[PDB]
């Protein structure tokens, strides 16, 4: 769909053309590269600030989101479980989920695998650490600050495996993609063999 | 019997739920004098646990009814259960000390067995009386803290064996020594050392470790209320 | 041991879930040579059942894996379970024939024990081979139909022992003799004789009997589909 | 409340006065005796035909129902479980309840303990057999045909312990008052001691 690819060059120009040949191999389209790049960093904070709150999209941002979510089925998954990270200035969309259950954000899920950008990335309020595959390895298109990013979808459901609060009061949390679940990431019988109190 | 034939026969008693057979079953592969992989390392621990926990669940009930008109022959019956567990742990502790503890070439199992050995010293410390009552606990904290520095200085914080060793240790103080002061003191330390390093998780058992942490937070608060 | 001391010790092994003790436990009160009330009559049956059913659940799994590269030592292991059950039923059948069957003064228990004796003849008939294979079944239907005329001519239709005796009989034909023709034939007859007389229910076990009937209707249709 | 007692003598007369001194002891009131008698037999078929279908009450029938349900708390329960019976011309309010669950009629639950009036009482379509205590032993006020009746309330919930259909196709059923349940009517461990297949 070249018309979509023109949508950004009709609305962003040299900004959209910043990303283009950022592609050795190309599992994604021309329109898919510029769209993912536009989100990643930094034209994205308001893509989720508008997704969340159920608010209406802008002209360009609607051109982004549709190009973005489209590339997801065209990208995910493969191939094993990864270990991303994500910190916030407080209030994350997983503070209302009961421990052990599954919940999904409204907006997207930009992350990083580097523990330094994990602690933090404006701010150090609530820190998380994720697991999955359905993330878009954009660690090539936009690595501002060398963040090596992997981006999951939006209504993708996450399993809150743990929710505690730090001594200094930074809520560190563990998550897990819904479609993993059950015995996805368990030492084969190491648990039963420990013997515990419970 | 080949070192691999008993593997099948050991898996049999498990599925058949005949762990008393599984007891002597995995007892033999370790009597072979050669190191056992984690696969077999898990089965033996799973074996003796289900056996000991079974007699444990049996003994713990009698020790509630007698407390809660003759009851001497009830204590006399509780005594034969005490006799069972005593026979079990001390038997498995020799298997630990003879073919398990020295064969620990891998540094990981160097903490699993010592943790287990302290557990079976922690197990025996409940039914004991006088002579063994104080003695069993001496090697209990001995083997416990012994593997702890190994878990401290060598093992990752968010590691299944390390986190489990801390729980069973935290349970040992509250139950055995009845000292919730240091029990709560050791869990938070371990718990805190875990949340600060979340990048220390391994995808192989990332979900396995979180469960352990979900237990300690449910023991600190529980002990502090 | 007094005729009442073992009562407490028998109740212990049950709550303690130590039925192997409960086996020899209730074995002794019947070796006293005196009639046992339904309270004890229930416990002994509950005892040996949980024991036999336990080995049964154990044996039935092995007999699925071997069917589903060496497996001789698996059959050799299955054989020692066969050896266990054979030792059990024939032991309890003598306890039936020595102190249970003749002591049956009450007409009610005259059907419970014979039903049970046929069950343990039905139990042994599965692991048997050749010599006992045909022999055990001979006394099986013998004791079964023997109590059936008692249940027919003396017992109320909607009676727990009668309705249960019919089910285990209907299961004996489908399982043992593999003849669902007469299996379905005996359940409907019993089932039909039950619904026609609903005023025959006793408030003591009115709900207990309905459950039995809920099983037969779920075996007729099941066998006919 | 004598005014209620006058309600029937202002609307039925010699009919209502048919029942009055039908009372050796008197756990019930003057107005309670005539009301229960008026239902029992035979001014009752339309008390339930109107209760069911959610239809509106008549003048007198409203005077009955209110007097009837009032006497229930004033009567029930005591003292052990009884064995009533009830047959119908087909369609009973328990044919939609799943076996093992609890359901309650809209109208009332007139019954009998005599197995002959059980098979039947217009008609022989669906036959039942009940268990409870919260029934009004009216086996003194109106025993037309010598039915020896016991009457439960309306929204009283019943546990369908069994629902089968006869060879000739008469659906015989067992029931049980909700507030009994669980181990209410089980031989103490006789079940576990039978050993079965299941
Ligand atoms: O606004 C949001 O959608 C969540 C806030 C948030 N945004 C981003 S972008 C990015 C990261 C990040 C984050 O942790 N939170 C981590 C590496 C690149
Ligand atoms: O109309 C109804 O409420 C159900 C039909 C019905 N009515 C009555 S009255 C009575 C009995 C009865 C019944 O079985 N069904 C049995 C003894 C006295």
């Amino acid at each position: 769909d070249k018309a979509l690819a023109d949508g950004l060059v009709e609305h962003f120009g040299l900004e959209a053309e910043q990303y283009l040949g950022e592609h050795p191999d190309g599992p994604y389209s021309d329109a898919e590269v510029m769209a993912l790049g536009l989100y990643t960093n930094g034209e994205y904070q308001h893509l989720n600030r508008s997704l969340r709150q159920g608010r209406e999209l802008d002209a360009g941002q609607a051109l982004i989101d549709r190009g973005m979510s489209a590339a997801f089925e065209k990208s995910g998954p493969a191939e094993q479980v990864v270990k991303t990270f994500r910190g916030t200035q407080g209030r994350d969309a997983f503070e209302a989920v009961k421990e052990g259950q599954v919940g999904h954000d409204a907006g997207y899920l930009s992350t990083s695998r580097d523990p330094s950008v994990a602690r933090s990335f404006a701010g150090q309020g609530t820190i998380t650490t994720l697991f999955g595959r359905s993330g878009i390895d954009v660690s090539e298109i936009s690595i501002e600050g060398d963040e090596q990013e992997i981006l999951y979808d939006k209504g993708t459901d996450m399993r809150v495996l743990l929710s505690a609060k730090d001594g200094q009061g930074v809520t560190r949390r563990v998550l897990e993609e819904a479609t993993l679940g059950e015995r996805s990431g368990h030492g084969e019988g190491l648990l039963d063999a420990l013997d515990l109190a419970t | 019997m080949d070192k691999s034939e008993l593997v099948q026969k050991a898996k049999l008693a498990e599925q058949a739920e005949r762990y008393d057979d599984m007891a002597a079953a995995m007892k033999a592969v370790t009597e072979q004098g050669h190191e056992l992989s984690n696969e077999e390392r898990n089965l033996l621990s799973v074996a003796y646990k289900n056996v000991v926990g079974a007699r444990r669940s049996s003994w713990r009930v009698i020790s509630s009814i007698e407390q809660k008109k003759k009851q001497q022959m009830g204590k006399e019956y509780r005594e034969k259960i005490e006799a069972e567990l005593q026979d079990i742990c001390n038997d498995v502790l020799e298997l630990l000390d003879k073919y398990l503890i020295p064969n620990a070439t891998q540094p990981e199992s160097k903490v699993f067995y010592l943790k287990m050995k302290g557990d079976y010293f922690r197990y025996l410390s409940e039914v004991a009386s006088g002579d063994n009552k104080q003695t069993t606990v001496s090697n209990s904290q001995q083997a416990y803290q012994e593997a702890f520095e190994i878990s401290k200085k060598e093992m990752q914080p968010t590691h299944p064996i390390r986190l489990g060793l801390a729980l069973n240790f935290s349970v040992f103080y509250y139950e055995i020594l009845n000292s919730p002061e240091k029990a709560c003191s050791l869990a938070k330390t371990a718990f805190d050392e875990a949340i600060a390093e979340l990048d220390t998780l391994n995808e192989e058992s990332y979900k396995d470790s979180t469960l352990i942490m979900q237990l300690l937070r449910d023991n600190l608060t529980l002990w502090t209320s």
